RNA sequence: CCGGCCGGGAACUCAAAGGAGACUGCCAGUGAUAAACUGGAGGAAGGUGGGGAUGACGUCAAGUCAUCAUGGCCCUUACGACCAGGGCUACACACGUGCUACAAUGGCGCAUACAAAGAGAAGCGACCUCGCGAGAGCAAGCGGACCUCAUAAAGUGCGUCGUAGUCCGGAUUGGAGUCUGCAACUCGACUCCAUGAAGUCGGAAUCGCUAGUAAUCGUGGAUCAGAAUGCCACGGUGAAUAC
C-alpha cells in the first residue's frame, strides 16, 4: 500500500530498537523522586533532543502482506482481509470456520 | 435558620439544609457537621441556638455565596478581556472543554431556534 | 449408606446426599433459611419431599456450586427427586407425574453477529 | 509534563531562543513553530508570533498568560 | 399464529398461599423481571385487605375479581370508509388475566403513596363495586350494547 | 518429579505423543501416572467479510489448544536419557520442568 | 491455627478423549387399505428436541481501481518523495443509530449471598505503606484448572428521604489534580470541591420480540502507549400474549 509508506514503517523500526531500548532512563528512570536539582530539567530537556521517533507513539502496525493501515490483527500480523485469504485454505494451522 | 446568605429551610435534614448554601454540597456539609459536633441526622428545626451560633462561623472557612459568585464571574472575565481560546468561547456562548457543536450543545448554545 | 442426586438446572450443579433420620438441611455448610432467603428458593427445594411426605424423614447434606439463586434452587430441586430415585424404586411413576425429572434444557444462547443482544434487531428505518 | 512531578514544559529551540532574547531585551518579533510550550514568565514584554497554520500571528506575552500554553492565543480556524 | 396451534406454558404457585391465580398476579405486575419485588408488593397489599374488609386473603381477590370480569368485548373489523366494532362473547381463559391486567393498570394511576397501599386500595374498591377497574369494565360492557346492533 | 505437558491443535495428534510416553514409561517398567485431560484454550477472532461497507456481515472464527499431562514421578537415569527427541510427531510442543 | 488446612481416596461436581441415546421406535384412532396426521406409554430429551455453520439458477451493468492484482488513460525536476504546524473534532440547521433520565416495584448509608466466559512477557501485576480519590512507592506470583485482572451487579436485612424540579436528573461552567505520551491549546481519559440546566412520560408517525425470548443487571475480549454509551461474547433475575 503506497510503498513510501511501508519504508515509513521500517525507518521507524530501525531508530526505535537503535535509541529506546537503552535510552528510556530519562524517561523512566529520571522522573521519580531523586535528585530534584536541574538534571531532572536536563533529562525532561534532553529527551526532545532524540530524533521524533518514539518506541509506541509512532508506530502504526499495519499489515505483513499489503501494508493496509487499519484492520489488523496483532495474533496474525495480517489486515482482516488477508487473513480470510491466507485463508480457510489452509495456511494458518488450526484455524477453522467457528460454530458455537 | 439563619447563615451567611440565608438558610430559610427548615423541617429538613442539617446534613442537606445546608446544602442550600452557594458553595456547600454535601462532602463539605457532612464535614462541617462533624466538625461542628452535630450529627446528621438530627434535624435543623429540633437544633437549639447553642448549636446554630458555631454554624455561623465554621462556613466563613469556605468562600461562600457573599463572595463566590463575585470570584467565578471574576474568573470568567479574566478568560474573556484576554482573547485566549476559553475567552473566545465564552464571548460567543459555545462550548469551552472542546466537544461536538455539530449537533448537540443545546445546554451552551441556548434553545433551538432556526 | 448414603444416596445421591446431582441436578444440573440452567448452569449450577448440585450434589445431594440423603440420610433417613428427622427433617434436617443443611446446604454449603449454611441452614436452608439463611443461604437462600427468597420464598421461592426454599419451597422449590422442599416441593419434591412435600409431594412424597417424607419432608421430617430426611436428612440431606447438599453441596451447589455455580449459577445464581432459582437456578441453584430448581438444581437442587433436581439432585433431591434424582437421590430420592435411587433408594427406592416404585416412585417413579408419581414423581415424574409432576416433572421434577426433566433436566429442563433451557441455556442462555448466543449473541449473534448483526442481532443487538440475542434477537432483538436494532430498529430498522427505511429513509 | 501535565503534572507536578514532571514539571512545567517548554521546547529546547524556543528555551534557548529566549534566552538570547532576554539577553538583550525586546527586539524584532520572535517566529515561532511550537504551540505546545507553555508559557515561562522570562519571556513577559516580547511579541512572540505563533503559527497557527497559515501565518504568524504576534501574541504580546504579559503577566496575566503565565499559565497558559502558546498556541492558545492563535485562532486556528476561521468563523464569519 | 397462522398455522400451529399450540397449549400454554405451566405457571408455578406461590409461595404464601399456593394458588396459581395469585401466581399469574405476581407475574403481570412484574416489571424488568424481577418477581422478589414484584411479589413483595402483592402479599403486603394482600395482607392489609383481609384487615381491612373482608375475610381470608385467598378468598378476597376472587371476590374483587367478580366486579371487574367483562362479559362481552368489542372486536373492530374494517369494511369501508370506516370500521364497525363488532362485540363478541370472551372465553373464561381470557376473561381472568384480562381483568386483573385491568386492576393493575388502574392501581398504577391511583394517587396513593406506594404500590402496596394502591393495590390494597383498589382490591378493596372492586368488592365494593367502586373504583377505575369497574369503571372499565362497565365501558366495555356499556359498548357492547351500543354496537349491539351490529351483531 | 518431572511433568511433561503437551499442546498441541488438533487431539488426534496429541494423542498420538501422549500414547508413546506412557509405552516408553511402560518400556521403564511401571510407574506412570497416566495423561490426565487439562481444559481447552479457545480464542475467538471475528473478522469482517467485505473489503467495504456491509459491516453486518462478518465471520467467525476459532483456534483450539488441546492439552495433556503425564507427570513422570521417578526419575530413573535411563529415563532422562531416553525421554528426549522420541515425540515422532510435527506440530506438537514440549515443555519439561524438572 | 474448623483455611481442603494436612496426610489421604478415585466416589462425587468438573476437566477431555471414546461410546449409548430419539428412529414416528411402540400403542389406539382418522386416513383411499398409502404418505401422514391427532393423541397415549417409556424417556433427560417426541416428532427437523434448542441454537449455530451451511445461502441453488439468477436480479440490481447494486459496492469496492483506497486491502490486493490487473486492460487502458494520465503526472514522471511531477499529480512522485521528506519535514514543522493545522484540518479530518469547524456550526444559524436537518436526519439516523444509541447512552442517561424524568423517580417511591426508587435515591442514599451500613452489612452481606450467588456467576459464566475470557486475557496476560518493553504483559497481567498481588502483599504492605502512602494519598480524601484518580493513583504513587517498594514489589511476590504467572508465559498460566495454581499468579494477576477480579470486590460482580440487580437481590436480600436494617435506617432515612413522603411527592418536591426533590436526598430524582446530571448537562454546563469555575478552581485543584493524577496517568500514559517527545508533546494533552486547538483535541485524551480519569479523580477532588463548588454550581446546578432541559427533563414531571413525549404530535403526526414508527421499531423489536413467541421462551430462558422481550425487559432488566452486571463481567470479559478485539482494536489499543493513552483514549467507546460502539462492536463482538458471557452469565444472573425473568415476563405478558398468540381468539
Ligand atoms: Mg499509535
Ligand atoms: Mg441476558
Ligand atoms: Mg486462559
Ligand atoms: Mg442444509
Ligand atoms: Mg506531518
Ligand atoms: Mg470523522
Ligand atoms: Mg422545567
Ligand atoms: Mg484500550
Amino acid at each position: 500500500a503506497k510503498q513510501s509508506m511501508k519504508a515509513r514503517e521500517v525507518k521507524r523500526v530501525a531508530l526505535a530498537d537503535k535509541y529506546f531500548a537503552k535510552r528510556a532512563e530519562l524517561k523512566a528512570i529520571i522522573s521519580d523522586v531523586n535528585a530534584s536539582d536541574e538534571d531532572r530539567w536536563n533529562a525532561v530537556l534532553k529527551l526532545q533532543t532524540l530524533p521524533r521517533d518514539s518506541s509506541p507513539s509512532r508506530q502504526r502496525n499495519r499489515c505483513r502482506q499489503t501494508g493496509r493501515p487499519h484492520g489488523f490483527l496483532r495474533k496474525f500480523g495480517l489486515s482482516r482481509i488477508k487473513v480470510r485469504e491466507a485463508a480457510m485454505r489452509g495456511e494458518i494451522p488450526g484455524l477453522k470456520k467457528a460454530s458455537w | 435558620a439563619r447563615i451567611a446568605g440565608i438558610n430559610i429551610p427548615d423541617h429538613k435534614h442539617a446534613v442537606i439544609a445546608l446544602t442550600s448554601i452557594y458553595g456547600v454540597g454535601k462532602t463539605r456539609s457532612k464535614a462541617i457537621l462533624a466538625a461542628a459536633g452535630i450529627a446528621e441526622d438530627v434535624k435543623i428545626s429540633e437544633l437549639s441556638e447553642g448549636q446554630i451560633d458555631t454554624l455561623r462561623d465554621e462556613v466563613a472557612k469556605f468562600v461562600v455565596e457573599g463572595d463566590l459568585r463575585r470570584e467565578i464571574s471574576m474568573s470568567i472575565k479574566r478568560l474573556m478581556d484576554l482573547g485566549c481560546y476559553r475567552g473566545l468561547r465564552h464571548r460567543r456562548g459555545l462550548p469551552v472543554r472542546g466537544q461536538r457543536t455539530k449537533t448537540n450543545a443545546r445546554t451552551r448554545k441556548g434553545p433551538r431556534k432556526p | 449408606n448414603q444416596y445421591y442426586g446431582t441436578g444440573r438446572r440452567k448452569s449450577s450443579a448440585a450434589r445431594v446426599f440423603i440420610k433417613p433420620g428427622n427433617g434436617k438441611i443443611v446446604i454449603n455448610q449454611r441452614s436452608l433459611e439463611q443461604y437462600f432467603g427468597r420464598e421461592t428458593a426454599r419451597m422449590v427445594v422442599r416441593q419434591p419431599l412435600e409431594l412424597v411426605d417424607m419432608v421430617e424423614k430426611l436428612d440431606l447434606y447438599i453441596t451447589v456450586k455455580g449459577g445464581g439463586i432459582s437456578g441453584q434452587a430448581g438444581a437442587i430441586r433436581h439432585g433431591i427427586t434424582r437421590a430420592l430415585m435411587e433408594y427406592d424404586e416404585s416412585l417413579r411413576s408419581e414423581l415424574r407425574k409432576a416433572g421434577f425429572v426433566t433436566r429442563d434444557a433451557r441455556q442462555v444462547e448466543r449473541k449473534k453477529v448483526g442481532l443487538r443482544k440475542a434477537r432483538r434487531r436494532p430498529q430498522f428505518s427505511k429513509r | 509534563m501535565r503534572s507536578l512531578k514532571k514539571g512545567p514544559f517548554i521546547d529546547l529551540h524556543l528555551l534557548k531562543k529566549v534566552e538570547k532574547a532576554v539577553e538583550s531585551g525586546d527586539k524584532k518579533p520572535l517566529r515561532t513553530w511550537s504551540r505546545r510550550s507553555t508559557i515561562f514568565p522570562n519571556m513577559i514584554g516580547l511579541t512572540i508570533a505563533v503559527h497557527n497554520g497559515r501565518q504568524h500571528v504576534p501574541v504580546f506575552v504579559t503577566d496575566e498568560m503565565v499559565g497558559h500554553k502558546l498556541g492558545e492565543f492563535a485562532p486556528t480556524r476561521t468563523y464569519r | 399464529p397462522r398455522r400451529r396451534v399450540i397449549g400454554q406454558r405451566k405457571i408455578l404457585p406461590d409461595p404464601k398461599f399456593g394458588s396459581e391465580l395469585l401466581a399469574k398476579f405476581v407475574n403481570i405486575l412484574m416489571v424488568d423481571g424481577k418477581k422478589s419485588t414484584a411479589e413483595s408488593i402483592v402479599y403486603s397489599a394482600l395482607e392489609t385487605l383481609a384487615q381491612r374488609s373482608g375475610k381470608s386473603e385467598l378468598e378476597a381477590f376472587e371476590v374483587a375479581l367478580e366486579n371487574v370480569r367483562p362479559t362481552v368485548e368489542v372486536k373492530s373489523r374494517r369494511v369501508g370508509g370506516s370500521t364497525y366494532q363488532v362485540p363478541v362473547e370472551v372465553r373464561p381463559v381470557r376473561r381472568n388475566a384480562l381483568a386483573m391486567r385491568w386492576i393493575v393498570e388502574a392501581a398504577r394511576k391511583r394517587g396513593d403513596k406506594s404500590m402496596a397501599l394502591r393495590l390494597a386500595n383498589e382490591l378493596s374498591d372492586a368488592a365494593e363495586n367502586k373504583g377505575t377497574a369497574v369503571k372499565k369494565r362497565e365501558d366495555v360492557h356499556r359498548m357492547a350494547e351500543a354496537n349491539k346492533a351490529f351483531a | 518429579r518431572i511433568r511433561i505437558r503437551l499442546k498441541a491443535f488438533d487431539h488426534r495428534l496429541i494423542d498420538q505423543a501422549t500414547a508413546e510416553i506412557v509405552e516408553t514409561a511402560k518400556r521403564t517398567g511401571a510407574q506412570v501416572r497416566g495423561p490426565i485431560p487439562l481444559p481447552t484454550r479457545k480464542e475467538r477472532f471475528t473478522v469482517l467479510i467485505s473489503p467495504h461497507v456491509n459491516k453486518d456481515a462478518r465471520d467467525q472464527y476459532e483456534i483450539r489448544t488441546h492439552l495433556r499431562l503425564v507427570d513422570i514421578v521417578e526419575p530413573t537415569e535411563k529415563t532422562v536419557d531416553a525421554l528426549m527427541r522420541l515425540d515422532l510427531a510435527a506440530g506438537v510442543d514440549v515443555q519439561i520442568s524438572l
